[PDB]
Parts: structure tokens; sequence; C-alpha cells
RNA sequence: AGUAAGGUCAGCUAAAUAAGCUAUCGGGCCCAUACCCCGAAAAUGUUGGUUAUACCCUUCCCGUACUACCA
RNA sequence: AAUUUAUUAAUGCAAACAGUACCUAACAAACCCACAGGUCCUAAACUACCAAACCUGCAUUAAAAAUUUCGGUUGGGGCGACCUCGGAGCAGAACCCAACCUCCGAGCAGUACAUGCUAAGACUUCACCAGUCAAAGCGAACUACUAUACUCAAUUGAUCCAAU
RNA sequence: CCUGUUUACCAAAAACAUCACCUCUAGCAUCACCAGUAUUAGAGGCACCGCCUGCCCAGUGACACAUGUUUAACGGCCGCGG
RNA sequence: GCUACCUAAGAACAGCUAAAAGAGCACACCCGUCUAUGUAGCAAAAUAGUGGGAAGAUUUAUAGGUAGAGGCGACAAACCUACCGAGCCUGGUGAUAGCUGGUUGUCCAAGAUAGAAUCUUAGUUCAACUUUAAAUUUGCCCACAGAACCCUCUAAAUCCCCUU
């Protein structure tokens, strides 16, 4: 276990988080950590975002999955590509990996426009895919999720339900 | 502090009679070095507003260094004494019931205090004609300057913009500190475009 | 002041160790006496002080014993004599 | 002192009785599998060897 | 008088499939010699014992080495 | 030489103490837009550096020291050799018996896996410690196996303590 | 080398010191060095002068760090056969 | 208050040569080369003669400084109150000594002893021997019979042993 690669899984699982909209209602974002997590919410706010910032009704939503894949034994694991067709492609796609191997994965998800619940749906069958290359229960896998569309911020997606 | 144990078992001396200490029992190993625990934090009851640390009636445990050193010196703090918890919680009971408080949370105060000196670049694209609205300018303030502000709590000039120009918006704080702060309509660049021309070049 | 053995060894050699407080300097006011004064104190010191809610709840409660400082034990004094006064 | 032909080993009963005994064997051959008497069971079981304990 | 240690191609060293180098022999090169080139040959001090042998032990022999002190 | 760093110095960490920095690499293939630039094909997430010495604690490396010892046999001591165990001669026949006396060896190996348990009576290296032989009995083996305390001469090390 | 110094009470010397030569360390103030400042100060070797002081940094120590450096530091300065 | 070195402020050094002198000859003065005497001496280091130095790194009076895990030293392991491989006094202290010496009235009796271990062979502990008291029963001397082959001395003898 380098120190390097196990000290920044152990700080990203250090980032503060907490539930729901603080009681003032304007704040700064470096006062309170994040706040948005489900994903049904995240689908309706990029939507949102299209509105506000004007740009195009069908965006890519390039999710980045900070995945643990490593640290299932001393030894980690290796990365590979599990290429799995979503239940609604948009219009089998393979899962790249970082180049620089910090555990962060960009793969294209489901257009903007379509609707949250294919959206969701998507992302369930990601998660299933990307833990496809360690499914051992030893070690956790997922760590934190940021779902952004192509002109937007993401989101840290409340993943953990979703892991099984 | 430190704190040591002796080697040798001192023999029982009874009651009232003072043990019997051979040479030997000076013989001492280090049990543990106090300064070497980590620290623990201090309680204190704010009596004025702070940068960061909070504003007055607010439990802050800070660093023993902060406390002993900037807040109990200055006045800025006192001891979270029960006397003195009881004192300040009357008196945000009173305050409460008077409707006197006007003094914002303590995260509210920064944000009054970084709104003050802040300017936001509400970045619109040329090619589709934009209305700016509450919903949309909140939008920019959490892209741009990172402030989550209300739409509700936004009040635009109420004068339609769909041109490049200076504005201004006010920003209310908890329903009792209002900010005017500069708005400047700019044309809107990709974020990674805006960094390569600007902050890369210089 | 005491003896140790070396590597915590009885069968090693005893020798001789003396353990210091490590000593800062530091400014208490005293609100009975209004006044500021320059006190070397420990750590354990501010500690005490500071579970005490301040230096003159601290002067006054803790025991002649437990003071071990004649300069405490006349900072007891002075403020004695203005409360008893 | 440098050379070194057998090895002392613990054999250790199969019946889960833990009853164990020493034996010698050769260090260059696999480990061994004996029929050895159990006092626990009062009858002959399989004993396998489990840990080196010196070299003789 | 004691004790240590060494004994290997002609020579000198390395390894114990006992090799390399020089020397040695034969051929080539050159009017000739040498250098050079090709090829060949050449040894475990000795005694006995070490499964059996060799590097080991040991018998004997040559040479080598250190010590032989205090009153 | 063994033991030690108490002392001194250097370094490192902790303690104590100031705070200060603020993380950027597009590029339109198509389209839009008079510009400037946009849409589509990612615009995420997420920080960093230095607080001076002094003092104190804990380590490390040195310096300079401290404490203590420097075995025995021996045709005086030193040097050489030797120090434990077994066989043979001296010691011819019960036992025993020395020499820096004469000779040869040992610090294992091999085969079993009941070299399991238990118990009369004995031997004993001139004490002790230690060592040795054992009928019966229990349990096995066995009605082929000079089978029942392996072959073998020595083939080895007490207590404390440590490992489990 | 010289004058000198030493075991008062068995050794006065060839021993020690010494001018000279050389190596090492130090960029500096209010109690030594020094009320001084590298042509200085301290720690050492050797011993005026004259001719000279050769070879060696593998080991030891010191120094310096990327290799390394240093003997006027401790020390060393070869065989066999024809 | 001796001596080693140092500090403050003093003193002494004729004559001759050269006149420059850690220069020469040579008093005072300092030192102590050689010989004799002395050896409980005049003297716990001297006397007599002969010698080294004697304007210099000289000699010397006075007061002061450095103290024993130290001082000081032109290193002689010098000198630090006659005896310094590290002073002296007191205390711990009745240090310890397997080593040496000594160990006090009368009388009688028994009484000479294989070994083993040991940083042990200058000593101890256990055996053996010796002594005292006690218990109860054989002890000693010994008739046959009996106790090994291998091997050169076919030994003197021993062990066992009733009787007596
Ligand atoms: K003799
Ligand atoms: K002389
Ligand atoms: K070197
Ligand atoms: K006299
Ligand atoms: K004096
Ligand atoms: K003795
Ligand atoms: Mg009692
Ligand atoms: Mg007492
Ligand atoms: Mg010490
Ligand atoms: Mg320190
Ligand atoms: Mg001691
Ligand atoms: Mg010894
Ligand atoms: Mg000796
Ligand atoms: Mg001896
Ligand atoms: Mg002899
Ligand atoms: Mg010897
Ligand atoms: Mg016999
Ligand atoms: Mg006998
Ligand atoms: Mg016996
Ligand atoms: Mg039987
Ligand atoms: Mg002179
Ligand atoms: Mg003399
Ligand atoms: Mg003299
Ligand atoms: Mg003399
Ligand atoms: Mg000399
Ligand atoms: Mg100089
Ligand atoms: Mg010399
Ligand atoms: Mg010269
Ligand atoms: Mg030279
Ligand atoms: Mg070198
Ligand atoms: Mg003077
Ligand atoms: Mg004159
Ligand atoms: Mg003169
Ligand atoms: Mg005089
Ligand atoms: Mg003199
Ligand atoms: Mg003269
Ligand atoms: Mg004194
Ligand atoms: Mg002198
Ligand atoms: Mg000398
Ligand atoms: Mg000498
Ligand atoms: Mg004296
Ligand atoms: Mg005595
Ligand atoms: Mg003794
Ligand atoms: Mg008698
Ligand atoms: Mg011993
Ligand atoms: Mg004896
Ligand atoms: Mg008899
Ligand atoms: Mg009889």
């Amino acid at each position: 276990t380098p120190d390097e690669k196990k000290d920044e899984i152990e700080k990203i699982k250090a980032y503060p988080y907490m539930e729901g909209e603080p009681e003032d209602d304007v704040y700064l974002k470096r006062l309170y950590p994040r706040q948005i997590y489900e994903v049904e919410k995240a689908v309706h706010l990029l939507k949102k975002f299209q509105i506000l910032d004007f740009t195009s009704p069908k965006q890519s939503v390039y999710l980045d999955l900070t995945l643990d894949m490593a640290l299932g034994k001393k030894k980690n694991v290796e990365p590979f590509t599990s290429v799995l067709s979503l239940p609604y492609p948009f219009a089998g796609h393979e899962i790249k990996v970082d180049e620089e191997r910090e555990n962060f994965l960009q793969t294209k998800i489901a257009t903007l426009d379509m609707s949250s619940d294919q959206i969701a749906a998507n992302l369930q069958a990601v998660i299933n895919e990307v833990c496809r290359h360690r499914p051992l229960n030893l070690g956790p896998f997922v760590v934190r999720a940021f779902l952004r569309s192509s002109t937007s911020e993401g989101l840290l997606l409340k993943i953990d339900p979703l892991l099984p | 502090t430190v704190i040591v144990e002796r080697w040798w078992k001192v023999p029982l001396a009874g009651e009232g009679r003072k043990p019997r200490l051979h040479r030997r029992h000076r013989v001492y190993k280090l049990v543990e070095d106090t300064k070497h625990r980590p620290k623990e934090n201090l309680e204190l009851i704010l009596t004025q507003s702070v940068e960061n640390v909070g504003v007055r009636g607010d439990l802050v445990s800070v660093k023993k260094s902060l406390g002993r050193n900037r807040l109990l010196p200055q006045g800025l703090a006192v001891y979270a004494s029960p006397e003195n918890k009881k004192l300040f919680e009357e008196e945000k009971l009173l305050r409460q019931e008077g409707k006197l408080e006007k003094i914002q949370t303590k995260a509210g105060e920064a944000t009054v205090k970084f709104l003050k000196s802040c300017r936001l670049e509400v970045g619109m694209k040329n090619n589709v004609k934009w209305e700016l609205n509450p919903e949309i300018v909140a939008r920019h303030f959490f892209k741009n300057l990172g402030v989550v502000v209300a739409p509700h709590t936004l009040k635009l000039p109420e004068e339609p913009i769909t041109r490049w120009g200076e504005y201004w918006c006010e920003v209310t704080v908890n329903g009792l500190d209002t900010v005017r702060v500069p708005m400047s309509v700019v044309n809107f660049e990709k974020p990674k475009t805006k960094r390569y021309k600007y902050w890369l070049a210089q | 002041l005491g003896q140790i053995y070396a590597n915590n060894d009885k069968l090693s050699k005893r020798l001789k160790k003396v353990w210091k407080p490590q000593l800062f300097e530091r400014e208490f006011y005293s609100e009975i006496l209004d006044k500021k004064f320059t006190v070397t104190v420990t750590m354990r010191t501010l500690d005490l002080i500071d579970e005490a809610y301040g230096l003159d709840f601290y002067i006054l409660k803790t025991p002649k014993e437990d003071l071990c400082s004649k300069f405490g034990m006349d900072l007891k004094r002075g403020m004695l004599l203005r409360l008893a006064r | 002192k440098s050379k070194s032909k057998n090895i002392l080993v613990r054999m250790v009963s199969e019946a889960g009785t833990g009853f164990c005994f020493n034996t010698k064997r050769n260090r260059l051959r696999e480990k061994l599998t004996l029929l050895h008497y159990d006092p626990v069971v009062k009858q002959r079981v399989l004993f396998v060897e489990k840990k080196k304990i010196r070299s003789l």
C-alpha cells in the first residue's frame, strides 16, 4: 500500500458533507460542505442549469466516479475496461480509466434531455458495471460520485444506497 | 507534566504511618509525558463578533493557543462557566422574545463580509437571447463567486437586461443584512477557454 | 530528582535522571487586584486556570499545598484582603 | 555445527484431541503422516506434521 | 628448542572439468633471425587413509615462518 | 575488554510560538453570432507554504568520560599444550586406583512411530546432582518375524530465564 | 644547533624547550583569548641556518558530499626462476 | 607561608674585554658537575674542594590567584607543607583480608582419615575418617563349592565364605 495512494483515499473519505440546505438563505460554499445528494434532484438541477445558463437542451452527462479501484489487499488491483451496454444507450460503451490512475473515471451516461428515470437506471447499470472488476466485499469500491453535465459542475450523489 | 512510577514496590505503611523509602525507590520509569498528548479544544462564550470564530452568545470550541492568547486577553470571549452559560442563555432568550438579534449566525457574518467586497461576472452567451431573472443570477453566484444564494433573496433592479453592461444586485442574508453587490454582465466564455486565454498567458 | 535504568532494563546501569517542567512566561490579569502580572507558568498552570474559569478563581480555590508558590499565596492574601474589606 | 541433516518436528493428532509428540525426520523429505497411539482416544490415529521444532 | 604454514605443466600462477601465460616442439611468415600466425605437447612434494576420490586428513622429506621470556 | 550516556555538543521529532499563501492549458468537425465569442463532444471534485531562536520532553550520532574485570592446570611463572565424554594398556585374577603417561575414538547416524502407560526389587563412575537395568500389571502386538525398555561405546549441558 | 629547562632527596643528559619551517581550526567584541581581528589568535608537529624532504589515499582517521580529498595525518614503501 | 606556574607593584647584578650582545673572563648572588668526608651525620640531603651561570628565558623580597574526579607542569609521570601513579585531616570504619601472627587454670580419655565438585587445588561443600549419646544384632578372622573368553608375562593375591 503506497503512502501517497492510501493517504489520498483516506483524505477523500474525510471530506465533510452535509444533508439539506443550511438555515441561512445566503451562504458561501466555502462555509458549508456539499448538500445536494439525490440523483433525481441532480438530473432536474442539471436541466435547470441548462435553462439558467442558456445552452443546448441535449448535453452529454460525463459522470465522474471516484471509485476505490485499489486497496483490496496490500497489492492493489490493476485497471481494466469492462464494456456493457446501458439499458438506455445514448444517441456497448467502454468504461475508460484514468491515465494518472487517480481512481476517477470519466464515463458518459446519457443525454441531458433524457428522462431522469432513464438516466437513473443508466446510472445503476454503471455502478454494477464498474464494480464488476473487483466485486469482492473485502474492500469498498466506491467513494464519491460527481454527476456533471457538459456545461455544469458535478454534484455529490448519494451513491451509498445504490451500491448493492 | 512528567508522570513516573517506581520500579520497586513500596511496602505498605498502614494507617497513619509514613512509608519507608529505601534508596532503590528513587528508581523511576517514565509512564507518560502529558505534553505529547493530543491537544483538546477550549470551550468559550464569545462577547464580540469575530471574523471566523463566530458572534456573541455562541458556544465555540477553539484551540487553547487561540483562546488563551487572543480571545481571553482581549475580551473577545469568556469562560463557558455554568454562571456565564446561564447568563448568555437568558440573554439570547430575551433577544428572541424581543426580536432584537440582527447579528447573523456564524456563517452569515462571513457571507456578508465576503459580499461587501466582491464582484460577480454574469457570463451571458451572445447567440441565444437571454433574460436575467433572480434564479439565473443566483446560478452565477454558485459558479463564479461560489455563493449559494436563495432565488427569493435576490432583488434585481427590475429592469430587463438583454445587453452586456454594468448593473447592481441586492443580496439579503437571513432577512437582516442587505448587501448591494456590483453586477458585471460580460459575454460568456467557457472556463477551460477563459483560463487558457488569461490565466495561462499571464 | 531520581534514578533510571538504562534501556528500562534492571540489569543495566542505574543512572541519575532529572525531569524539569517546561517553563513559559505568560501575562495574567486579576479582576480583584485590577492588575496584570508577568508570571512564569507551565502548561499545567494554564489548564488549572482554564478549569477554574479565571486566575482569580484559581488562586482562591487552590489550596496552599497545591499552589506550591509563595507568590501564589501572596496573591491569595491580596485578593482575600480586598474581599474582606 | 555447519552440518544439518535431520530436523525435529511436531506431530499433531488428527482426532482433534490436541495430543502431540515430537519425531525426527530427514530435512529433504516430505511431511510425515504417521499412525501413532493417542492416549485420549486410546487407539492409534493418524498424525500430521504441523511445525518444525528445531534442527538436529 | 618449540610452534605455524607451504609443497601443483620446464618456469610462474590459477583452478582441482588440473587452466592460462611464458618456456618447449612442429609448421607458416621473412633472403635470414626475432616479433607475429596456426597447431601440438607438457604437473598435483611424498606416505597411507579418506563410499571412491580431489582441494581433505595423515606418514615422510625439502624449504619457509614466528617464539625461545623474568630474576 | 565488558557495561553506560549520567555530562557536553550537534541533529530530528514533540512541545511552545507567527501566520501566510490561494492552481489555470480550451480552440467551433457542425452550427450560431455584426463583434467579442457562443452551442454541441465534460465548465468536476479538490488546497498550499513558512512561526525565529531560547526552554522542556523523547530519540539518534559523536565527543569526553565513568564503573569493573583481565580463568585454571603447570616438576617455579611465561610460552606451547591442555580443560567434557568413551574403549585399551599401566591396574595379569571382585571392585577401585594417578602422571603435561602410552594408544584409539565421540559432540552422530540409521530403523521404528505402543522408543505407550504403570509398577516389585536392584545397580550406580567412590559424595550430591545425574546416570543404568528391570519381573508383574494396563493397553497393544502376536499363533512366520533370536517379536515385549530399538541398533549403537561415547554420541553430551543443571537452575533461573525466554518462546508456546 | 646555540643561551636556557628537568627527576627538591641516587639520573643535568643525547631528554624537554628554543629561534626557523610546516600542518590544523576560527570572519569575531564588553570578565580568559582581547579592550585583540587572518601579516591575527588558538591547537600541534618538527627543530637555527645550508643542500634537501622522494613514492603511496587500498586500509585507519579527518574533511567533503555527485564522484571524492588529504600523508610536513596515523602508517606503508615486493617476490620467484633464468 | 614549601614547591609548580601566574598577577599587581618593588629590589639586586663590582671589575676587565668588547662596547653590538639570551657575548667572554670574573665577585656578590643563583645553581649543584665531579671527588672525598659524612650515613642515628652539623644536616630526615650537609661540609670541604672543584665546577655551571652570573644584563638575563636572570636572581630575589612582599601581597594575591589556580585545590585533589583537581591544580600546575620549557613531560621529569615533575610539583602541590620533609613520605604524591596522585595531597592531608575527619567520617563511613571495629572497611575487608581463603593471608600472617597471637589465642590465658588443673587432670584424664577417644583420636592420623579412599575420593568427588569447585575462576578450584594457600579455600570450601559433600563423602571418607574421627568424637559423643542412643537403639538392637551380628561384625571381624574365614571350609568346601563358586567368579571369561579374547590374550605374551600360564604372578603375588583378592572377592565370596559356614566352622572356629
Ligand atoms: K623444577
Ligand atoms: K648541565
Ligand atoms: K583514505
Ligand atoms: K646543618
Ligand atoms: K597565594
Ligand atoms: K585460597
Ligand atoms: Mg500494624
Ligand atoms: Mg523511613
Ligand atoms: Mg553514567
Ligand atoms: Mg532540545
Ligand atoms: Mg556500582
Ligand atoms: Mg572470566
Ligand atoms: Mg594468569
Ligand atoms: Mg596459574
Ligand atoms: Mg613449566
Ligand atoms: Mg597459551
Ligand atoms: Mg582388569
Ligand atoms: Mg579398594
Ligand atoms: Mg554411589
Ligand atoms: Mg512386561
Ligand atoms: Mg648564559
Ligand atoms: Mg636528583
Ligand atoms: Mg632544579
Ligand atoms: Mg645530580
Ligand atoms: Mg629535542
Ligand atoms: Mg600561526
Ligand atoms: Mg621528537
Ligand atoms: Mg632544518
Ligand atoms: Mg616524506
Ligand atoms: Mg579514498
Ligand atoms: Mg607582573
Ligand atoms: Mg658587571
Ligand atoms: Mg652572558
Ligand atoms: Mg635561595
Ligand atoms: Mg633554576
Ligand atoms: Mg660566563
Ligand atoms: Mg581554596
Ligand atoms: Mg619551570
Ligand atoms: Mg618522557
Ligand atoms: Mg616513565
Ligand atoms: Mg606531603
Ligand atoms: Mg579483620
Ligand atoms: Mg580473599
Ligand atoms: Mg590416648
Ligand atoms: Mg565456574
Ligand atoms: Mg584442597
Ligand atoms: Mg572383608
Ligand atoms: Mg561370616
